[PDB]
């Protein structure tokens, strides 16, 4: 689930 | 030669893998895959000891990992990392200490929570309530930016410090 938002957050 | 075996936890977009990094190769990465769970050793001197550090810079999938369990079962300290800018970062720290007193079945895991970002002036989680939260788990908090590497040393360090007073 870093996999995907990456640099951004959620 | 002594090993220090660490686990960077923390949400996305915080900067996990900014911090090992800056910390192993000494520069600031603009974007890195979300998708990628690596390790990271390097040699260093901390307080005049030469030593390994071996990090996971941890990326929190599903898919099974057994490095990432070799990594959750042997490791010796943590960092707990949430961005200052990022509210919810800091509210998902718990979440990640909970997790980690399971894999230890303890309450007393050598671990070190870091506010990453301090570059940037949009704070929203301030010191204090970073210092209240750090002070009700009995840990040092430790402020970074891994763009211009502010702490980035100390954060890992004072990792490895509370790993060898935990060891003895
Ligand atoms: N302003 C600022 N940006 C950062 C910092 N550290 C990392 N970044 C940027 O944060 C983004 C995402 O962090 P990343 O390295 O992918 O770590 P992740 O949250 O574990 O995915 C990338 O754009 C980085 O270049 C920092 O300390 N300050
Ligand atoms: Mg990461």
């Amino acid at each position: 689930l870093y996999d995907v938002a990456g640099s951004d957050k959620y | 030669m002594t090993e220090y075996k660490l686990v960077v936890v923390g949400a996305v977009g915080v900067g996990k893998s900014a911090l090992t990094i800056q910390l192993i190769q000494n520069h600031f990465v603009d974007e890195y895959d979300p998708t990628i769970e690596d390790s990271y050793r390097k040699q260093v001197v901390i307080d005049g000891e030469t030593c390994l550090l071996d990090i996971l810079d941890t990326a929190g999938q599903e898919e099974y990992s057994a490095m990432r369990d070799q990594y959750m079962r042997t490791g010796e300290g943590f960092l707990c990392v949430f961005a200052i800018n990022n509210t919810k970062s800091f509210e998902d720290i718990h979440h990640y200490r909970e997790q980690i007193k399971r894999v230890k079945d303890s309450e007393d895991v050598p671990m070190v929570l870091v506010g990453n970002k301090c570059d940037l002036p949009s704070r929203t989680v301030d010191t204090k309530q970073a210092q209240d939260l750090a002070r009700s788990y009995g840990i040092p908090f430790i402020e970074t930016s891994a763009k211009t590497r502010q702490g980035v040393d100390d954060a890992f360090y004072t990792l490895v410090r509370e790993i060898r007073k935990h060891k003895e």
